[PDB]
């Protein structure tokens, strides 16, 4: 259950799961978190901006459990000292990425967590 | 096919289409489009089917249902929220 | 609450006082001819009052060696209803006059694409119960004010028997072609 | 007027009511998904089912009249009851589609749940689902959310006058919608996604975008056709991100046309956003505001008076029309016009001569109304609706001109001048039709009036006026209209800018936003020209200076109705780059130019408008005129010969009429999809 | 290094400038001939 | 008679403000019903600018070259009255 | 059965449909057991007519010849022919 | 008149079909619109003698039938014309001295529209003032009416000289049908209706028509032969006809299979 370093996900295909539905952009107690939405060419809804002040956020984890397709996560890293203000300020480049290189821990401790109600 | 012809605009729910699927990396930050296409269409036996994006409820996206009884024979239909596409089997 | 003294009705009459204002005492002279003399919530016309700095305006605190800008602003007085996209809210709106404030100065700060204000003030609107509340309290805080009066759906008959009525007879010829 | 009782409380009420409406009226909430106050009365759903004494079953409140005596109770277990069984049966089927439907944050249906419902499920089957239908650019469908409320049926058949929409099927299989692959071509289209409660019909230009809980809104009036739409602006930071509707009863009812709701894009692109200036091959270089003022000024003050000209463009407003004049009688110029053909001839001594003088509501008063090169399915559609309804109650329409498409039945008189010349001379059984008619109505369009004989057409429009009783004292009645096109030739009129003054040959030219009409013959090859706008579609290719200015959302303006309202616009957002208030520049002009004018900000020159007209100092409203007998009086001895030639409307693309909506990408989307299919040589003869 | 082309498309998603006419061009009296910048096509006036 | 034949070079715009119904007004009122279309058709061309409000004052704004104005309070103003003002007005 | 127009090559707004003289006969006689402003009640009986002249089957061109033929929207022919089985 | 036979008895049957615009017509809705077509020709004082010439492609078919019987009906002269250039468009509102010219500004001609040939041809129509009539070096040449969407200066639409007379408040007259006034002008030979009607019955009798088979005319439409059996047998004897205007054959052959024994025209030439 440890709320560390934030995250986006992906399907097994590949394939975002945020949906750019906002419940995350108001769910957030500090307002860090940033939203823009424009249909992508194919169809589907996703975000064109969707970024967090992380000296904004106070790591409380409302985000996630607000998320309703598990996209949004907070992981296990706490490792994210920066050296510049600006190295704080993340573009979904910098989640995607973290998604990306977090994945099979998240993976595993949601696959637990799932399993705890059944 | 030109993207910014009435034939094109009407079948892209009258939106500018990008064939190359490459314009997305830049307008929506990811390669999320390439790869969703990259899967193949999935056949069904029956008239309708579920989607939950996963082998679990909680794990994926809520329950919906697809409608494969098309005006027109065997035409796919896409999840809106994962991208995987479903077609009546013949 | 929303229907319910007089000096909170009552409007004063322009006084020019500038050589620009002293130019068109004419204009000012009909002005104050044609407004109303008093405002209630049963008005029709709309109107704009300036803000009147005499000894009334003593109750602002947002005159600061820093902010000379807040204090003689105009505001926005109407009641905002819900919109044309849902009927039934789980917060309704309408029950209430709002006071509004136009923005200042909106920008898109470019490190990150971050929406800005270039004014800290008029972010968020005022609520009142009545309509003399703001006028009120725009008298005390030395604010001119924009008035508009709100706009109603009509009554009108409704029943299911409207929906079967006899065409009438076949001989009904139309001279109109 | 009879005795109930609601919770206990007793009320008094009309015995023609309802029990929806006498409880709302008594300040009682009833949840309701079809029930419309403005369609007729359906009872599909049952959400408003109410609990009454000595009644063995549920009642639904908006379906059933008052009985004397009766107790409406809605806070009753057996009330709860029914509406949690009737919001189970309603989501039994519903998709779970809120993260991803653009009703989330505004539907009724989550709400009615919320605060009405069991709060929980115990359906465990498939849901049916419904394959999506294409009805346009503006209309997005999703049919999995429909609960076949018939709401958009009913507008579609009563409010719009498309018979195009339907219910076809049986049972739990049935579906809403066109049986045929068919776009939901039409105005007012886009209304029908207000009118249906989910998702199922959303704004497919506003897709995804936005969410309500984000959004501030602001009140204003609309410039894009001549009625002054109350409408309600929805913003997000620096961004305009929708429009709706608002409720006025005198203007539009409900209702706003597809241009006033989408063609608001068009102030994203195209935008003009600081000075610039043109060398002689052609090159635009962007300048300062000091240097742009100081050339104007030299050319001013080295330009003879009879070579200044000014254009008044469409979306002009009170104050910078007031500043223009106020600037050019400075420099003792009385010209406003350098265009040859296209002027107005009305004459600005009366106001009742270019007003509608009998409002918008009028409509629904007379029983006679009679166009003259008027197209309302294209000019005022909102009013074409009310004409609409008017005629479902005994209104009878005929028609000058060229034959028009209208949802209704209209009697084409004819094509040419020869019917108007026929009916002012008598012997023409249309006098007569006129004459028995308790209130007769006379719409003429204002095109037909820039005519090259528009001035003779105006006076053989006055003698039939007067002669068959369209204006009469006896019935206090002034049926007289005219439908005009512009907000600023309206503004320029209501100020007194005659605008048959035209400088023949100009060499200093001042545009103020003007690009409908305007061809390379119309300026002189050695002028010098100084554009004041917006966009760069028209007229910044005239200019030698192009000034940036704001647009109707950009600032607090004063804008008067096509029937003689004065209206606020009010600011919703500040000008982009370097663009400044049009009475303002015209102010600065002045100071630098030796003739500054006595009045530096909006109070003060509203104070010279006071001068010139006090009616414009108030809002909302109409100043009535004694004068209208007077103004319209059948003069002895004036001209009145036509020209034997068709009269037309001006509208070919109702999409794209003006800078604005040319600049529109919704607007060329809505042209591509929808010119082809609305083209037609030939009436529909089934209307 | 490329932070222009994020700041130019946060500009345009809200206010898009006008492209100024630049250099030599073609006149006609006063006005100045430009080809159109829409990408969509004026199909009513290529139709028949 | 001879002043409204011909209007001088020197004026430009004659407006008249004032009530729809308030006695002030009643003069200016009755004189503008009575004599519009003389002045009228002897200039087809000059403006006559009528404007009325519901509380205004009875005003008679003469406008001449380079944008001067010379405005004149005409309450309580008989016929004859309006006439002489509107005489003087137009001769300067 | 489905509740919309399935795109077939055969049942096409091109595929030609017209009444024979005796069914015009029929429709007539049909019109006349209706009231003069409710031509629309015949929409029923008119259904049957194309159904026995067209292999009992009714295509989407005999409803559109029979909207125009009662002056009814093609909507309400098609709410019809839906509705019942 | 012999053109109303039809709408004598049974006029609720299918007259024409115009498959380029998906149009379906009946007898009735047929004769309305020829009728609005004469109406409007007879407000804008058109009498018997005045020459239209059409200068149309082929997309247009109910545009140029409907021309073709309002000519008819109205009394007034059609006369075809076949122009590429502003040489042969000019030469041919000399010759023909035309009161109006129905157009479709649209075409190719060449390189430029009909429309920009128009204009290049009379340089008048461009400063041509709102609402007055025609100033042109051409004696008659009064009406430039154009098929079009747009407007242009000088010219009118289609639809604005469309006179739907209603039963009442009617004060116009339609002169009768006579058979030996002239309707078309095509290769230097004069064609009244009773000659038209002549070569209806003849090629009936020759190609083995009756009142049971569908006409398939293709291509131009102008063509009296065309015209012969097309509209005109439709209304003299009511077969069905079915115009296929710029359609290639391959689209012509996927609709005429749900036709039997269907008589097809390529061009004004028997196939
Ligand atoms: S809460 Fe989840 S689905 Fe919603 S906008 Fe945020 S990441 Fe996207
Ligand atoms: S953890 Fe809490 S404070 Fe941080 S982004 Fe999420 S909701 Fe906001
Ligand atoms: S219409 Fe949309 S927001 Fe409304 S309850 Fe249904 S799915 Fe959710
Ligand atoms: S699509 Fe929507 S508004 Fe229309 S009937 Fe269905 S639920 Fe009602
Ligand atoms: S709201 Fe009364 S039955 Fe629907
Ligand atoms: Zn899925």
């Amino acid at each position: 259950l440890f709320r560390g370093e934030h995250a986006l996900r992906r399907y097994p295909t590949g394939e975002e799961r945020c949906i750019a539905c906002k419940l995350c952009q108001s769910a957030c107690p500090a307002r860090a978190i940033t939203i823009e939405t424009e249909p992508r060419p194919d169809g589907s809804r996703r975000t064109v901006r969707y970024d967090i002040d992380m000296t904004k956020c106070i790591y409380c984890g409302f985000c996630q459990e607000a998320c309703p397709v598990d996209a949004i996560v907070e992981g296990p890293n706490y490792e994210q000292t920066a050296y510049l203000h600006e190295d704080l300020f993340y573009d979904k480049y910098k989640l995607l990425e973290n998604g990306d290189k977090w994945e099979p821990q998240i993976a595993r401790n949601i696959e637990y967590l799932i399993n705890q109600p059944l | 096919l030109n993207p910014y012809s009435y034939e094109a605009l009407k079948e892209n729910h009258w939106l500018v289409s990008d064939s190359s699927k490459k314009n997305s990396e830049w307008t929506h930050k990811s390669n999320a489009e390439q790869l969703i296409a990259k899967v193949p269409i999935i056949y069904v036996d029956s008239n309708i089917v579920r989607c939950i994006g996963g082998t679990e409820i909680n794990a994926g996206h809520p329950q919906v249902y697809i409608q494969l009884d098309t005006r027109k024979h065997g035409t796919p239909q896409t999840c809106k929220y994962c991208g995987l596409r479903y077609a009546k089997k013949m | 609450m929303l229907l319910p003294y007089f000096e909170i009705q009552k409007i004063p009459a322009k006084i020019a006082k500038t050589a620009n204002e002293k130019i068109l005492s004419v204009g000012v002279a009909q002005k104050n001819n044609i407004q109303p003399k008093t405002v209630t919530a049963q008005g029709q016309i709309g109107f704009v009052q300036h803000p009147q700095l005499d000894s009334s305006c003593q109750y602002t605190q947002f005159y600061t060696p820093q902010r000379r800008d807040i204090r003689g602003r105009v505001a926005r007085i109407y009641i905002q209803d819900t919109n044309h996209m849902h009927d039934t809210p789980q917060i309704p709106e309408g029950y209430k006059w709002t006071l509004e404030f136009e923005r200042q100065a909106q920008y898109k700060t470019p490190w990150m694409g971050w929406s800005f204000n270039g004014d800290t003030f008029s972010k968020r609107n005022h609520y009142f119960c009545t309509l003399e509340d703001a006028i009120s309290y725009c008298k005390q805080m030395g604010f001119g004010y924009e008035v508009s009066f709100p706009r109603s759906r009509y009554h009108t008959r409704k029943s299911y028997a409207d929906n079967m009525l006899w065409p009438g007879h076949d001989n009904a010829v139309d001279e109109d072609c | 007027q009879i005795e109930i009782f609601i919770d206990g409380k007793p009320a008094k009420v009309d015995d023609s009511y309802t029990i929806f409406q006498a409880c709302y009226e008594n300040g009682v909430i009833v949840p309701r998904f079809c029930y419309h106050e403005r369609l007729s009365v359906a009872g599909n759903c049952r959400m408003c089912l109410v609990e009454v004494e000595n009644v063995p079953k549920p009642v639904a409140a908006c379906a059933s009249q008052v009985v004397p005596g009766m107790k409406i109770k809605t806070k009753s277990e057996k009330t709860r009851i029914h509406r949690g069984n009737v919001m189970e049966f309603l989501l039994a089927n519903h998709p779970l589609d809120c993260p991803i439907c653009d009703q989330g944050g505004e539907c009724d249906l989550q709400d009615i749940s919320s605060v009405y419902g069991y709060g929980i499920s115990r359906y465990n089957e498939y849901k049916r689902a419904v394959e999506d239908k294409n009805y346009g650019p503006l209309v997005a469908t999703s049919m999995n959310r429909c609960i076949h409320c018939t709401r958009c049926v009913r507008f579609a058949t009563q409010i719009a006058g498309v018979e195009d929409l339907g219910k076809t099927g049986r049972g739990k299989a049935a579906e809403i919608g066109t049986y045929v692959e068919k776009t939901f071509n039409t105005e007012l289209s886009g209304n029908v996604v207000d009118v249906c409660p989910v998702g199922a019909l959303t704004n497919a230009p506003y897709a995804f975008t936005s969410r309500p809980w984000e959004l501030k809104s602001f009140y204003t009036s609309d410039v894009f056709d001549t009625l002054g739409s109350a409408i309600q602006v929805d913003t997000r930071g620096p961004e305009i991100m929708r429009v709706l509707p608002r409720i006025h009863e005198e203007i539009n009812e409900e209702w706003i046309s597809d241009k006033t709701r989408h063609a608001f894009d068009g102030l994203k692109r195209q935008r003009i956003n600081s000075p610039m200036k043109r060398s002689k091959d052609g090159n635009y270089e962007d300048i300062f505001w000091e240097e742009a003022i100081q050339t104007i000024s030299k050319k001013c003050l080295n330009t003879p008076s009879d070579q200044i000209g000014a254009i008044i463009g469409e979306f002009a407003d009170i104050e910078s029309i007031t500043a223009l004049k106020d600037f050019l009688n400075r420099l003792d110029v009385d010209n406003f016009e350098v265009r040859q053909h296209g002027n107005l001839k009305v004459s600005p001594d009366f106001r009742a001569n270019y007003l509608m003088n009998s409002k918008i509501t009028g409509v629904e008063d007379a029983d006679v109304l009679l166009l003259v090169g008027c197209n309302p399915r294209y000019e005022a559609p909102v009013l074409n609706a009310r004409i609409l309804k008017s005629t479902r109650k005994n209104l009878k329409v005929f028609n000058i001109g060229t034959n028009q498409d209208l949802n209704y039945k209209n009697v084409h008189l004819g094509n040419s001048t020869k019917v108007l010349k026929e009916i002012a001379d008598g012997t023409h059984p249309f006098a007569e039709r006129l004459k028995k008619a308790k209130l007769p109505m006379i719409m003429v369009g204002a095109s037909a009036l820039e005519r090259e004989d528009g001035a003779e057409l105006y006076n053989t429009l006055k003698v039939i006026s007067n002669k068959t009783g369209v204006i009469s004292e006896e019935k206090s009645w002034n049926g007289f209209n005219i439908l005009h096109k512009e907000m600023g030739r309206i503004n320029a009129l209501e100020l007194g800018i005659n605008p048959t003054s035209v400088n023949k040959n100009a060499k200093l030219v001042f545009i103020l936003g003007a690009d409908n009409n305007l061809r390379p013959e119309d300026i002189p090859a050695d002028a010098f020209v100084v554009y004041f706008g917006t966009h760069g579609d028209e007229g910044a290719y005239y200019a030698d200076i192009i000034l940036p200015t704001a647009a109707y959302t950009e600032k607090n303006a004063t804008w008067v109705n096509t029937e003689g309202r004065v209206q606020q616009g009010r600011l919703v957002v500040m000008p982009p780059g370097d663009a400044r208030e049009d009475w303002q520049i015209i102010r600065a002009l002045s100071e630098e130019a030796g003739v500054p004018l006595p009045y530096d900000s909006l109070e003060e020159l509203r104070y010279r408008v006071a001068e010139l007209a006090p009616h414009l100092l108030k809002y909302d409203y109409i100043e009535p005129t004694i004068f209208g007998k007077v103004a319209l009086s059948a003069q002895q001895g004036v001209k009145t010969t036509l020209s034997p030639t068709p009269i037309t409307d001006y509208i070919d693309n109702f999409y794209m009429t003006d800078a604005i909506s040319r600049a529109s990408v919704t607007m060329a989307k809505c042209s591509t999809a929808f010119n082809h299919e609305k083209f037609s040589n030939f009436k529909n003869l089934a209307k | 290094l490329n932070r222009m082309r994020f700041i130019t498309a946060q500009r345009d998603r809200s206010r898009a400038p006008w492209q100024s006419p630049k250099g030599e061009g073609v006149f006609q009296g006063k006005k100045l001939i430009v080809a159109s910048n829409s990408p969509f096509i004026d199909d009513m006036s290529i139709r028949d | 008679s001879s002043w409204q034949k011909l209007i001088g070079t020197n004026l430009r715009e004659l407006r008249f403000v004032f009530c729809q119904n308030s006695q002030r007004s009643l003069g200016l009122r009755n004189y503008i019903a009575k004599n519009y279309w003389n002045l009228k058709n002897q200039n087809p061309n000059f403006p006559l600018i009528v404007r009325e409000c519901e509380e205004a004052d009875p005003y008679i704004i003469a406008r001449y070259q380079y944008g001067v104005e010379k405005k004149a309070f005409a309450a309580n103003n008989n016929e004859a009255e309006i006439e002489n003002i509107i005489k003087t007005l137009v001769e300067q | 059965r489905l509740a919309a127009h399935r795109k077939n090559d055969d049942n096409s707004d091109s595929v030609p449909f017209e009444f024979t003289p005796e069914n015009y006969k029929e429709i007539e006689k049909i019109l006349a057991k209706y009231p003069l402003k409710q031509k629309r009640s015949a929409v029923m009986p008119l259904l049957y007519l194309v159904q026995e002249q067209n292999n009992n089957w009714v295509p989407l061109s005999a409803m559109k010849k029979i909207a125009k033929l009662l002056e009814m929207p093609e909507i309400d022919v098609y709410e019809v022919a839906t509705f019942y089985t | 008149s012999p053109l109303a036979a039809q709408l004598a008895i049974n006029g609720n049957r299918n007259a024409v079909r115009y498959e380029n615009q998906n149009r379906t017509w009946t007898f009735n809705e047929l004769d309305a619109h020829t009728n609005a077509f004469a109406y409007g020709l007879t407000e804008l004082g058109w009498k018997a003698g005045d020459k239209l010439l059409l200068w149309v492609e082929k997309n247009h078919t109910s545009e140029i039938t409907t021309a073709q019987v309002g000519a008819a009906k109205a009394g007034v002269t059609l006369v075809p014309i076949y122009a590429h250039s502003a040489e042969e468009l000019e030469k041919a509102l000399n010759d023909t001295k035309a009161k109006g010219l129905l157009l479709s500004p649209n075409s190719k001609a060449g390189n430029s529209k009909y429309i920009e040939v128009v204009n290049k041809v009379i340089p008048e129509l461009y400063n041509t003032g709102r609402g007055s009539t025609l100033k042109t070096k051409f004696a008659n040449l009064q009406h430039i009416i154009h098929t079009g969407f747009y407007t242009f200066p000088g010219t009118y639409k289609f639809r604005q000289i469309m006179v739907y007379a209603s039963k009442n408040f009617n004060t116009l007259t339609l002169p009768n049908v006579e058979l030996n006034a002239p309707l078309f002008i095509s290769g230097n030979q004069t064609y009244t209706l009773k000659d038209l009607i002549s070569k209806t019955e003849e090629n009936r009798k020759t190609s083995k028509l009756n009142d049971n088979t569908p006409v398939f005319v293709t291509g131009d439409s102008r063509s009296p032969l065309s015209f012969s059996l097309g509209i005109l047998n439709s209304l003299l004897h009511g077969n069905y006809s079915v115009y296929t205007g710029a359609q290639d054959l391959n689209e012509v052959g996927q609709t005429i299979r749900f036709y039997d024994n269907a008589l097809l025209l390529v061009d004004g030439d028997i196939v």
